[PDB]
RNA sequence: ACGAGUGUCGUACC
RNA sequence: AGUACACUACU
RNA sequence: UAUAAUAGUAGUGUA
Protein backbone atom coordinates (compact mmCIF):
# COMPACT_ATOMS: atom_id res chain seq x y z
CA UNK A 1 0.00 0.00 0.00
CA UNK A 2 1.21 3.45 -0.45
CA UNK A 3 0.10 6.77 1.12
CA UNK A 4 -2.78 5.02 2.67
CA UNK A 5 -4.73 7.61 5.26
CA UNK A 6 -4.89 6.95 8.62
CA UNK A 7 -8.01 7.42 8.66
CA UNK A 8 -8.51 3.87 6.62
CA UNK A 9 -6.22 2.54 8.69
CA UNK A 10 -7.96 3.14 12.14
CA UNK A 11 -11.46 1.72 9.92
CA UNK A 12 -9.59 -1.63 8.51
CA UNK A 13 -7.54 -2.46 11.96
CA UNK A 14 -10.97 -1.53 14.03
CA UNK A 15 -14.23 -1.36 11.92
CA UNK A 16 -16.32 -1.35 14.93
CA UNK A 17 -15.41 2.35 15.91
CA UNK A 18 -17.70 4.58 13.92
CA UNK A 19 -17.35 7.40 12.34
CA UNK A 20 -16.81 11.09 13.41
CA UNK A 21 -13.93 9.48 15.73
CA UNK A 22 -11.15 11.03 17.04
CA UNK A 23 -9.84 13.32 14.23
CA UNK A 24 -6.97 11.17 12.43
CA UNK A 25 -3.71 13.13 11.59
CA UNK A 26 -2.55 15.05 8.01
CA UNK A 27 -0.10 11.94 8.14
CA UNK A 28 0.06 9.26 5.48
CA UNK A 29 1.71 6.72 6.43
CA UNK A 30 3.49 4.75 3.30
CA UNK A 31 1.85 1.28 4.74
CA UNK A 32 0.36 -0.44 8.37
CA UNK A 33 1.24 -4.20 9.86
CA UNK A 34 -0.61 -5.35 12.23
CA UNK A 35 0.15 -8.14 14.19
CA UNK A 36 -0.44 -9.08 17.75
CA UNK A 37 -2.34 -6.30 18.70
CA UNK A 38 0.44 -4.11 17.87
CA UNK A 39 -0.27 -1.60 14.96
CA UNK A 40 3.37 -0.70 13.13
CA UNK A 41 3.65 2.52 11.13
CA UNK A 42 6.11 2.12 8.18
CA UNK A 43 7.59 4.34 6.45
CA UNK A 44 10.26 3.83 3.19
CA UNK A 45 13.09 6.30 3.08
CA UNK A 46 16.13 6.41 0.44
CA UNK A 47 18.29 8.75 1.59
CA UNK A 48 22.53 8.42 2.62
CA UNK B 1 55.05 -11.95 -33.65
CA UNK B 2 55.98 -12.61 -30.35
CA UNK B 3 59.02 -10.64 -28.48
CA UNK B 4 61.55 -12.55 -26.90
CA UNK B 5 60.83 -16.04 -27.85
CA UNK B 6 59.97 -17.01 -31.62
CA UNK B 7 56.11 -17.73 -32.42
CA UNK B 8 52.63 -16.09 -32.68
CA UNK B 9 50.83 -14.01 -29.67
CA UNK B 10 47.60 -12.51 -29.06
CA UNK B 11 47.46 -8.48 -29.02
CA UNK B 12 46.97 -9.31 -25.24
CA UNK B 13 49.58 -11.07 -24.92
CA UNK B 14 51.91 -9.05 -26.64
CA UNK B 15 51.14 -6.13 -24.73
CA UNK B 16 52.13 -8.78 -21.70
CA UNK B 17 55.31 -9.19 -23.66
CA UNK B 18 55.57 -5.31 -23.73
CA UNK B 19 54.84 -4.41 -20.27
CA UNK B 20 55.66 -7.36 -17.34
CA UNK B 21 59.28 -7.33 -18.14
CA UNK B 22 59.58 -4.22 -16.22
CA UNK B 23 58.26 -6.23 -13.06
CA UNK B 24 61.26 -8.20 -13.53
CA UNK B 25 63.48 -5.64 -12.12
CA UNK B 26 64.40 -6.02 -8.30
CA UNK B 27 64.21 -2.92 -6.10
CA UNK B 28 67.37 -1.89 -4.39
CA UNK B 29 69.70 -2.48 -7.02
CA UNK B 30 71.04 1.05 -6.74
CA UNK B 31 74.26 2.45 -5.11
CA UNK B 32 73.47 5.70 -2.88
CA UNK B 33 76.93 6.84 -3.27
CA UNK B 34 76.09 7.21 -7.12
CA UNK B 35 72.23 7.81 -7.46
CA UNK B 36 72.59 10.66 -4.31
CA UNK B 37 74.90 12.71 -6.89
CA UNK B 38 72.79 11.71 -9.97
CA UNK B 39 69.75 13.20 -8.51
CA UNK B 40 71.70 16.30 -7.14
CA UNK B 41 72.81 16.77 -10.98
CA UNK B 42 69.46 16.75 -12.12
CA UNK B 43 67.95 19.15 -9.36
CA UNK B 44 70.82 21.29 -9.86
CA UNK B 45 70.93 21.57 -13.76
CA UNK B 46 67.26 22.25 -13.92
CA UNK B 47 67.65 25.12 -11.47
CA UNK B 48 70.53 26.32 -13.30
CA UNK C 1 65.79 25.95 0.12
CA UNK C 2 67.02 22.68 -0.81
CA UNK C 3 69.67 20.93 1.79
CA UNK C 4 71.67 18.65 0.38
CA UNK C 5 72.14 15.43 2.12
CA UNK C 6 75.23 15.20 4.45
CA UNK C 7 76.66 11.75 3.18
CA UNK C 8 76.56 13.57 -0.06
CA UNK C 9 78.82 16.16 1.39
CA UNK C 10 80.96 14.04 2.53
CA UNK C 11 81.63 11.36 -0.62
CA UNK C 12 81.63 15.35 -1.99
CA UNK C 13 84.54 16.27 0.04
CA UNK C 14 86.87 13.33 0.13
CA UNK C 15 86.99 13.28 -3.71
CA UNK C 16 90.84 14.34 -3.82
CA UNK C 17 90.55 15.25 -7.53
CA UNK C 18 88.13 18.10 -8.87
CA UNK C 19 85.32 17.51 -11.32
CA UNK C 20 85.97 18.65 -14.38
CA UNK C 21 82.46 21.32 -14.61
CA UNK C 22 81.03 20.67 -11.13
CA UNK C 23 77.53 21.37 -11.32
CA UNK C 24 76.98 20.75 -7.65
CA UNK C 25 79.67 22.91 -6.55
CA UNK C 26 79.24 25.57 -8.55
CA UNK C 27 75.39 26.09 -7.23
CA UNK C 28 77.28 25.41 -3.48
CA UNK C 29 79.46 28.63 -4.00
CA UNK C 30 82.40 25.95 -3.93
CA UNK C 31 80.67 23.39 -1.28
CA UNK C 32 80.59 26.87 1.03
CA UNK C 33 77.22 26.41 1.90
CA UNK C 34 74.67 23.35 1.61
CA UNK C 35 71.59 24.98 1.14
CA UNK C 36 70.55 25.58 -2.92
CA UNK C 37 67.76 28.07 -3.55
CA UNK C 38 65.17 26.52 -5.52
CA UNK C 39 62.32 28.80 -7.01
CA UNK C 40 60.41 27.47 -9.75
CA UNK C 41 60.76 24.00 -9.32
CA UNK C 42 57.69 22.99 -6.20
CA UNK C 43 58.52 19.82 -5.31
CA UNK C 44 57.63 16.19 -6.24
CA UNK C 45 54.36 15.14 -4.97
CA UNK C 46 53.54 18.34 -2.79
CA UNK C 47 51.32 20.03 -5.31
CA UNK C 48 49.22 17.05 -6.92
CA UNK C 49 45.91 18.22 -6.29
CA UNK D 1 80.38 4.72 -22.77
CA UNK D 2 83.67 2.57 -23.37
CA UNK D 3 82.32 0.07 -25.97
CA UNK D 4 84.55 -3.17 -25.53
CA UNK D 5 84.91 -5.60 -28.21
CA UNK D 6 86.56 -8.59 -26.14
CA UNK D 7 84.27 -11.10 -25.26
CA UNK D 8 86.56 -11.47 -22.22
CA UNK D 9 85.23 -8.44 -20.87
CA UNK D 10 81.88 -9.31 -20.31
CA UNK D 11 80.09 -9.62 -16.76
CA UNK D 12 78.81 -13.20 -15.78
CA UNK D 13 74.76 -13.11 -16.95
CA UNK D 14 73.95 -15.40 -14.16
CA UNK D 15 76.37 -15.65 -11.20
CA UNK D 16 76.33 -19.57 -11.15
CA UNK D 17 77.39 -22.52 -13.27
CA UNK D 18 75.33 -25.49 -12.88
CA UNK D 19 76.53 -29.46 -14.12
CA UNK D 20 74.32 -32.69 -13.78
CA UNK D 21 74.28 -34.90 -11.06
CA UNK D 22 76.20 -38.11 -10.42
CA UNK D 23 73.66 -41.12 -9.70
CA UNK D 24 76.98 -43.15 -9.05
CA UNK D 25 77.72 -40.91 -6.24
CA UNK D 26 75.59 -41.16 -2.75
CA UNK D 27 74.13 -38.12 -1.31
CA UNK D 28 75.63 -37.61 1.97
CA UNK D 29 77.44 -35.34 3.47
CA UNK D 30 80.52 -36.66 4.60
CA UNK D 31 80.91 -38.54 1.07
CA UNK D 32 80.40 -35.29 -0.72
CA UNK D 33 82.96 -33.15 1.03
CA UNK D 34 85.64 -35.83 0.57
CA UNK D 35 84.95 -36.53 -2.74
CA UNK D 36 85.00 -32.72 -3.33
CA UNK D 37 88.70 -32.36 -1.26
CA UNK D 38 90.44 -35.30 -3.47
CA UNK D 39 88.84 -33.77 -6.33
CA UNK D 40 90.13 -30.05 -5.75
CA UNK D 41 93.76 -32.06 -4.63
CA UNK D 42 93.76 -33.74 -7.65
CA UNK D 43 93.74 -30.97 -10.26
CA UNK D 44 96.25 -31.30 -12.93
CA UNK D 45 98.00 -28.84 -14.93
CA UNK D 46 99.52 -25.53 -14.44
CA UNK D 47 97.42 -22.47 -13.75
CA UNK D 48 97.60 -18.99 -11.71
CA UNK D 49 95.20 -20.57 -8.97
CA UNK D 50 95.28 -24.21 -9.70
CA UNK D 51 97.95 -24.60 -6.40
CA UNK D 52 95.75 -22.65 -4.26
CA UNK D 53 92.62 -24.82 -5.26
CA UNK D 54 94.69 -27.98 -4.68
CA UNK D 55 96.01 -26.47 -1.66
CA UNK D 56 92.15 -26.00 -0.65
CA UNK D 57 91.37 -29.43 -1.27
CA UNK D 58 94.49 -30.56 1.12
CA UNK D 59 92.68 -27.69 3.84
CA UNK D 60 89.36 -30.04 3.22
CA UNK D 61 90.67 -32.89 3.41
CA UNK D 62 89.76 -35.72 6.43
CA UNK D 63 91.32 -38.54 4.61
CA UNK D 64 90.06 -41.66 6.54
CA UNK D 65 88.97 -40.59 9.15
CA UNK D 66 85.43 -39.88 9.13
CA UNK D 67 83.32 -40.69 11.97
CA UNK D 68 84.66 -38.68 14.46
CA UNK D 69 83.59 -35.69 12.30
CA UNK D 70 80.16 -36.65 12.29
CA UNK D 71 80.77 -36.91 16.24
CA UNK D 72 82.03 -33.72 16.26
CA UNK D 73 79.54 -31.60 13.93
CA UNK D 74 76.85 -33.65 16.06
CA UNK D 75 78.12 -32.67 19.43
CA UNK D 76 78.63 -29.69 18.84
CA UNK D 77 75.15 -28.76 17.04
CA UNK D 78 73.54 -30.63 20.02
CA UNK D 79 75.11 -27.89 22.30
CA UNK D 80 74.40 -24.97 20.42
CA UNK D 81 70.91 -25.45 19.45
CA UNK D 82 70.11 -26.24 22.94
CA UNK D 83 70.11 -22.51 24.05
CA UNK D 84 67.23 -19.84 22.72
CA UNK D 85 70.04 -17.10 23.13
CA UNK D 86 73.21 -17.61 21.23
CA UNK D 87 76.10 -19.49 23.34
CA UNK D 88 78.23 -16.22 24.08
CA UNK D 89 81.83 -16.02 26.53
CA UNK D 90 83.07 -19.49 24.81
CA UNK D 91 85.26 -19.55 22.43
CA UNK D 92 84.95 -22.23 19.73
CA UNK D 93 87.98 -24.38 19.61
CA UNK D 94 89.45 -25.88 15.84
CA UNK D 95 90.12 -29.66 15.99
CA UNK D 96 92.57 -31.16 13.37
CA UNK D 97 90.89 -34.38 12.15
CA UNK D 98 94.03 -35.43 9.32
CA UNK D 99 94.79 -32.20 7.05
CA UNK D 100 91.80 -30.68 8.01
CA UNK D 101 91.46 -27.90 11.08
CA UNK D 102 87.47 -28.42 11.75
CA UNK D 103 86.19 -25.55 13.73
CA UNK D 104 82.59 -26.36 12.70
CA UNK D 105 80.28 -28.69 10.51
CA UNK D 106 81.92 -28.04 6.36
CA UNK D 107 84.37 -25.03 8.34
CA UNK D 108 87.86 -25.09 7.75
CA UNK D 109 90.87 -22.73 8.87
CA UNK D 110 93.42 -21.60 6.37
CA UNK D 111 96.00 -24.39 6.90
CA UNK D 112 99.06 -21.77 6.47
CA UNK D 113 101.43 -24.95 6.46
CA UNK D 114 99.26 -26.52 3.60
CA UNK D 115 99.30 -23.31 1.57
CA UNK D 116 102.43 -21.11 0.13
CA UNK D 117 102.47 -17.64 1.39
CA UNK D 118 102.50 -16.05 -2.66
CA UNK D 119 99.50 -18.80 -3.56
CA UNK D 120 97.44 -17.23 -0.58
CA UNK D 121 97.87 -14.01 -1.73
CA UNK D 122 96.79 -14.46 -5.07
CA UNK D 123 94.26 -16.42 -3.97
CA UNK D 124 93.03 -13.47 -1.19
CA UNK D 125 94.09 -10.54 -3.23
CA UNK D 126 93.73 -10.92 -6.80
CA UNK D 127 90.68 -13.42 -7.06
CA UNK D 128 88.55 -13.12 -3.75
CA UNK D 129 89.13 -9.38 -3.65
CA UNK D 130 89.85 -9.60 -0.12
CA UNK D 131 92.01 -6.71 0.97
CA UNK D 132 92.83 -5.60 -2.52
CA UNK D 133 94.04 -1.64 -2.55
CA UNK D 134 93.48 -0.06 0.37
CA UNK D 135 91.68 2.49 2.25
CA UNK D 136 91.37 6.06 -13.25
CA UNK D 137 88.91 7.96 -14.44
CA UNK D 138 87.80 5.78 -17.23
CA UNK D 139 84.01 5.29 -18.64
CA UNK D 140 81.66 2.66 -17.75
CA UNK D 141 82.62 0.20 -20.00
CA UNK D 142 79.78 -2.03 -21.78
CA UNK D 143 79.77 -4.86 -24.52
CA UNK D 144 79.40 -3.44 -28.25
CA UNK D 145 75.66 -4.17 -28.41
CA UNK D 146 75.51 -3.84 -32.69
CA UNK D 147 78.96 -5.66 -32.67
CA UNK D 148 78.30 -8.87 -35.01
CA UNK D 149 80.49 -10.77 -33.24
CA UNK D 150 79.67 -9.68 -29.75
CA UNK D 151 76.09 -10.82 -30.79
CA UNK D 152 76.79 -13.94 -32.50
CA UNK D 153 78.32 -14.81 -29.04
CA UNK D 154 75.72 -13.87 -26.97
CA UNK D 155 73.61 -16.22 -29.48
CA UNK D 156 75.69 -18.91 -29.24
CA UNK D 157 75.59 -18.93 -25.37
CA UNK D 158 72.27 -18.90 -25.36
CA UNK D 159 72.05 -21.85 -28.19
CA UNK D 160 74.43 -23.79 -25.51
CA UNK D 161 72.44 -22.78 -21.85
CA UNK D 162 69.34 -24.39 -23.83
CA UNK D 163 71.50 -27.55 -25.24
CA UNK D 164 72.66 -28.21 -21.71
CA UNK D 165 69.56 -27.19 -20.34
CA UNK D 166 66.41 -28.97 -22.12
CA UNK D 167 67.83 -32.16 -20.74
CA UNK D 168 65.85 -34.27 -18.52
CA UNK D 169 66.77 -34.90 -15.36
CA UNK D 170 65.77 -38.57 -15.05
CA UNK D 171 63.62 -38.37 -11.93
CA UNK D 172 59.87 -37.97 -11.00
CA UNK D 173 59.60 -34.48 -9.60
CA UNK D 174 57.95 -35.03 -6.73
CA UNK D 175 57.75 -31.78 -5.05
CA UNK D 176 56.00 -29.53 -2.83
CA UNK D 177 54.25 -27.59 -5.25
CA UNK D 178 53.33 -30.84 -7.31
CA UNK D 179 52.48 -32.97 -4.54
CA UNK D 180 50.16 -30.03 -2.84
CA UNK D 181 48.74 -28.38 -5.67
CA UNK D 182 48.28 -30.64 -8.45
CA UNK D 183 44.85 -31.22 -7.89
CA UNK D 184 44.20 -27.71 -7.89
CA UNK D 185 46.06 -26.61 -10.62
CA UNK D 186 44.97 -29.74 -13.22
CA UNK D 187 41.38 -28.74 -12.52
CA UNK D 188 41.72 -25.49 -13.21
CA UNK D 189 43.26 -26.22 -16.20
CA UNK D 190 44.99 -29.33 -18.02
CA UNK D 191 47.52 -27.46 -20.05
CA UNK D 192 49.20 -25.62 -17.18
CA UNK D 193 48.96 -29.12 -15.02
CA UNK D 194 51.03 -30.16 -18.07
CA UNK D 195 53.48 -27.08 -18.79
CA UNK D 196 54.39 -27.52 -14.83
CA UNK D 197 55.48 -30.99 -15.40
CA UNK D 198 57.10 -30.25 -17.71
CA UNK D 199 59.21 -27.35 -16.48
CA UNK D 200 59.75 -29.91 -13.16
CA UNK D 201 60.87 -32.41 -15.77
CA UNK D 202 63.70 -30.50 -17.49
CA UNK D 203 67.01 -29.51 -16.36
CA UNK D 204 65.91 -25.72 -16.37
CA UNK D 205 64.44 -26.55 -13.01
CA UNK D 206 66.29 -28.35 -11.63
CA UNK D 207 69.55 -26.19 -11.80
CA UNK D 208 67.45 -23.11 -10.29
CA UNK D 209 66.44 -24.91 -7.77
CA UNK D 210 69.54 -26.22 -6.90
CA UNK D 211 71.06 -22.82 -7.13
CA UNK D 212 68.28 -21.61 -4.59
CA UNK D 213 68.69 -24.22 -2.52
CA UNK D 214 72.68 -23.12 -2.32
CA UNK D 215 72.34 -20.02 -1.91
CA UNK D 216 70.04 -20.20 1.15
CA UNK D 217 72.82 -23.15 2.78
CA UNK D 218 75.10 -20.43 2.25
CA UNK D 219 73.73 -17.69 3.34
CA UNK D 220 73.02 -20.17 6.68
CA UNK D 221 76.44 -20.77 6.84
CA UNK D 222 78.18 -17.05 6.49
CA UNK D 223 76.50 -16.18 9.93
CA UNK D 224 79.19 -18.13 11.52
CA UNK D 225 82.36 -16.66 9.39
CA UNK D 226 86.03 -15.86 10.47
CA UNK D 227 88.55 -13.89 8.68
CA UNK D 228 90.74 -17.04 8.48
CA UNK D 229 87.88 -19.51 7.49
CA UNK D 230 86.42 -20.85 4.28
CA UNK D 231 83.04 -22.46 4.40
CA UNK D 232 81.57 -25.52 2.19
CA UNK D 233 78.04 -25.06 0.45
CA UNK D 234 76.29 -27.75 -0.33
CA UNK D 235 72.64 -28.50 -2.13
CA UNK D 236 70.91 -31.62 -3.25
CA UNK D 237 73.23 -31.61 -6.18
CA UNK D 238 75.99 -33.92 -5.50
CA UNK D 239 78.36 -32.48 -8.08
CA UNK D 240 77.21 -28.59 -7.25
CA UNK D 241 79.67 -26.99 -4.59
CA UNK D 242 80.19 -23.80 -3.15
CA UNK D 243 83.20 -21.73 -1.83
CA UNK D 244 82.52 -19.36 0.76
CA UNK D 245 85.33 -17.25 1.46
CA UNK D 246 85.69 -15.41 4.60
CA UNK D 247 83.87 -12.14 5.17
CA UNK D 248 81.93 -10.17 7.54
CA UNK D 249 78.70 -11.72 9.17
CA UNK D 250 75.00 -11.06 7.63
CA UNK D 251 73.95 -9.35 10.55
CA UNK D 252 75.81 -6.06 9.83
CA UNK D 253 74.69 -3.42 7.20
CA UNK D 254 76.07 -3.51 3.62
CA UNK D 255 77.30 -7.23 4.74
CA UNK D 256 78.44 -8.73 1.22
CA UNK D 257 78.60 -13.09 0.42
CA UNK D 258 81.51 -14.37 -1.70
CA UNK D 259 81.17 -17.87 -3.15
CA UNK D 260 82.65 -19.33 -5.45
CA UNK D 261 80.79 -22.59 -7.76
CA UNK D 262 82.53 -25.88 -8.24
CA UNK D 263 81.15 -27.97 -10.67
CA UNK D 264 82.04 -31.96 -11.07
CA UNK D 265 81.14 -33.63 -14.66
CA UNK D 266 82.36 -36.61 -16.34
CA UNK D 267 83.20 -34.74 -19.37
CA UNK D 268 84.48 -31.56 -20.27
CA UNK D 269 82.59 -28.71 -22.36
CA UNK D 270 79.25 -30.18 -20.48
CA UNK D 271 78.74 -27.43 -18.02
CA UNK D 272 75.73 -24.95 -18.46
CA UNK D 273 78.06 -21.32 -18.19
CA UNK D 274 76.04 -18.03 -18.53
CA UNK D 275 79.20 -16.06 -18.79
CA UNK D 276 80.39 -16.71 -15.00
CA UNK D 277 83.37 -19.85 -15.99
CA UNK D 278 87.09 -19.12 -14.31
CA UNK D 279 88.05 -22.15 -15.31
CA UNK D 280 87.42 -26.05 -16.66
CA UNK D 281 90.33 -28.05 -15.55
CA UNK D 282 91.38 -31.87 -15.52
CA UNK D 283 91.19 -33.93 -12.13
CA UNK D 284 90.31 -37.83 -11.39
CA UNK D 285 87.11 -39.56 -13.00
CA UNK D 286 86.57 -36.41 -14.81
CA UNK D 287 86.63 -32.33 -15.03
CA UNK D 288 86.20 -29.79 -12.22
CA UNK D 289 84.90 -26.23 -13.33
CA UNK D 290 85.56 -23.66 -11.07
CA UNK D 291 83.80 -20.41 -11.46
CA UNK D 292 85.22 -16.45 -10.84
CA UNK D 293 84.22 -15.15 -7.44
CA UNK D 294 80.92 -13.88 -6.95
CA UNK D 295 80.31 -11.07 -4.28
CA UNK D 296 77.02 -10.31 -3.92
CA UNK D 297 74.97 -8.05 -1.12
CA UNK D 298 71.70 -9.43 0.66
CA UNK D 299 69.29 -8.44 -1.26
CA UNK D 300 70.81 -10.11 -4.22
CA UNK D 301 70.61 -12.91 -2.27
CA UNK D 302 67.24 -12.79 -1.22
CA UNK D 303 65.81 -12.44 -5.35
CA UNK D 304 67.91 -15.48 -5.82
CA UNK D 305 66.62 -17.70 -3.04
CA UNK D 306 63.38 -16.53 -4.06
CA UNK D 307 64.20 -17.33 -8.25
CA UNK D 308 62.54 -20.57 -8.52
CA UNK D 309 58.95 -18.70 -7.81
CA UNK D 310 59.97 -15.96 -10.32
CA UNK D 311 61.05 -18.45 -12.98
CA UNK D 312 57.97 -20.77 -12.24
CA UNK D 313 55.39 -18.06 -12.53
CA UNK D 314 57.26 -16.24 -15.69
CA UNK D 315 57.13 -19.51 -17.71
CA UNK D 316 53.78 -20.38 -16.74
CA UNK D 317 52.34 -16.64 -17.28
CA UNK D 318 54.60 -16.64 -21.26
CA UNK D 319 53.14 -20.33 -22.24
CA UNK D 320 49.72 -19.81 -21.10
CA UNK D 321 47.27 -20.10 -23.57
CA UNK D 322 49.80 -20.55 -26.30
CA UNK D 323 50.35 -23.50 -28.37
CA UNK D 324 52.33 -21.65 -30.67
CA UNK D 325 55.18 -21.12 -28.33
CA UNK D 326 58.03 -23.45 -27.73
CA UNK D 327 58.20 -23.96 -23.59
CA UNK D 328 62.33 -24.55 -24.15
CA UNK D 329 62.68 -20.86 -25.90
CA UNK D 330 60.10 -19.67 -22.73
CA UNK D 331 62.32 -21.05 -20.19
CA UNK D 332 65.51 -20.34 -21.76
CA UNK D 333 64.43 -16.29 -21.54
CA UNK D 334 63.19 -17.04 -17.79
CA UNK D 335 66.17 -18.54 -16.55
CA UNK D 336 68.20 -14.99 -17.41
CA UNK D 337 65.87 -13.17 -16.72
CA UNK D 338 64.58 -14.55 -13.08
CA UNK D 339 68.02 -14.89 -11.76
CA UNK D 340 68.97 -11.29 -13.20
CA UNK D 341 70.42 -9.13 -10.36
CA UNK D 342 72.11 -6.09 -12.16
CA UNK D 343 71.22 -3.07 -13.39
CA UNK D 344 71.94 -3.99 -17.16
CA UNK D 345 68.68 -5.63 -18.05
CA UNK D 346 67.12 -2.81 -16.04
CA UNK D 347 68.24 -0.54 -18.55
CA UNK D 348 66.53 -2.47 -21.43
CA UNK D 349 63.32 -3.76 -19.62
CA UNK D 350 61.55 -0.49 -18.95
CA UNK D 351 62.80 1.12 -22.43
CA UNK D 352 60.91 -1.66 -23.79
CA UNK D 353 57.50 -0.77 -23.56
CA UNK D 354 57.91 3.15 -24.65
CA UNK D 355 59.73 1.86 -27.62
CA UNK D 356 57.67 -0.93 -28.91
CA UNK D 357 54.39 0.67 -28.17
CA UNK D 358 55.65 4.07 -29.79
CA UNK D 359 56.31 1.69 -32.88
CA UNK D 360 53.22 0.44 -32.53
CA UNK D 361 51.08 3.20 -32.12
CA UNK D 362 49.65 5.86 -35.07
CA UNK D 363 51.33 9.11 -33.72
CA UNK D 364 54.59 9.05 -31.95
CA UNK D 365 57.85 10.06 -31.46
CA UNK D 366 59.59 6.97 -31.24
CA UNK D 367 62.66 8.17 -33.14
CA UNK D 368 62.92 10.94 -30.46
CA UNK D 369 62.79 8.27 -27.28
CA UNK D 370 65.74 6.44 -29.37
CA UNK D 371 67.83 9.04 -29.99
CA UNK D 372 67.85 11.05 -26.96
CA UNK D 373 66.55 8.79 -24.17
CA UNK D 374 67.33 5.09 -24.86
CA UNK D 375 70.69 4.19 -23.06
CA UNK D 376 70.99 0.71 -22.99
CA UNK D 377 73.50 -0.56 -20.37
CA UNK D 378 74.63 -4.13 -21.81
C1' A E 1 87.19 -11.27 -9.00
C1' C E 2 82.21 -9.12 -8.10
C1' G E 3 78.61 -4.86 -7.33
C1' A E 4 78.12 0.23 -8.89
C1' G E 5 79.60 4.41 -12.25
C1' U E 6 80.22 8.95 -18.62
C1' G E 7 81.51 11.49 -9.53
C1' U E 8 87.30 9.84 -7.42
C1' C E 9 83.11 4.25 -4.22
C1' G E 10 82.12 -0.65 -1.80
C1' U E 11 86.23 -4.13 -1.84
C1' A E 12 88.27 -6.26 6.69
C1' C E 13 92.80 -3.93 8.53
C1' C E 14 98.01 -2.92 11.22
C1' A F 1 63.86 6.38 2.70
C1' G F 2 58.55 11.86 1.35
C1' U F 3 53.79 13.32 -0.57
C1' A F 4 49.14 11.72 -2.13
C1' C F 5 45.27 7.28 -3.92
C1' A F 6 44.06 2.61 -2.51
C1' C F 7 43.89 -2.68 -1.34
C1' U F 8 45.74 -6.86 2.23
C1' A F 9 47.80 -8.64 6.26
C1' C F 10 48.89 -9.09 11.46
C1' U F 11 47.89 -7.41 16.81
C1' U G 1 19.56 14.81 -1.20
C1' A G 2 25.39 11.02 -4.10
C1' U G 3 27.79 12.10 2.53
C1' A G 4 29.35 11.07 7.76
C1' A G 5 33.15 7.84 9.33
C1' U G 6 38.73 7.02 9.93
C1' A G 7 44.22 3.13 15.86
C1' G G 8 49.37 1.16 15.30
C1' U G 9 52.95 -1.71 12.26
C1' A G 10 54.20 -4.15 7.57
C1' G G 11 53.73 -5.42 2.45
C1' U G 12 52.05 -4.44 -2.59
C1' G G 13 50.17 -1.54 -6.87
C1' U G 14 49.87 3.42 -8.68
C1' A G 15 51.63 9.00 -9.71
Amino acid sequence: RNDVPFIDIILDIRPEVDPLTIDAPHITPDNYLYINNVLYIIDYKVSV
Amino acid sequence: TSIWFPGSVTLKEYLTQIYLPFYFNAKGLHEKHHVMVDLAKTILEIEC
Amino acid sequence: ELILPDELLFNLLDQKVAYQNDIIATMTNQLNSNTVLIKRNWLQGNFNY
Amino acid sequence: REISKSLHDQKPSIHFIWGAHNPGNSNNATFKLILLSKSLQSIKGISTYTEAFKSLGKMMDIGDKAIEYEEFCMSLKSKARSSWKQIMNKKLEPKQINNALVLWEQQFMINNDLIDKSEKLKLFKNFCGIGKHKQEVSKPKILDFDDANMYLASLTMMEQSKKILSKSNGLKPDNFILNEFGSRIKDANKETYDNMHKIFETGYWQCISDFSTLMKNILSVSQYNRHNTFRIAMCANNNVFAIVFPSADIKTKKATVVYSIIVLHKEEENIFNPGCLHGTFKCMNGYISISRAIRLDKERCQRIVSSPGLFLTTCLLFKHDNPTLVMSDIMNFSIYTSLSITKSVLSLTEPARYMIMNSLAISSNVKDYIAEKFSPYT
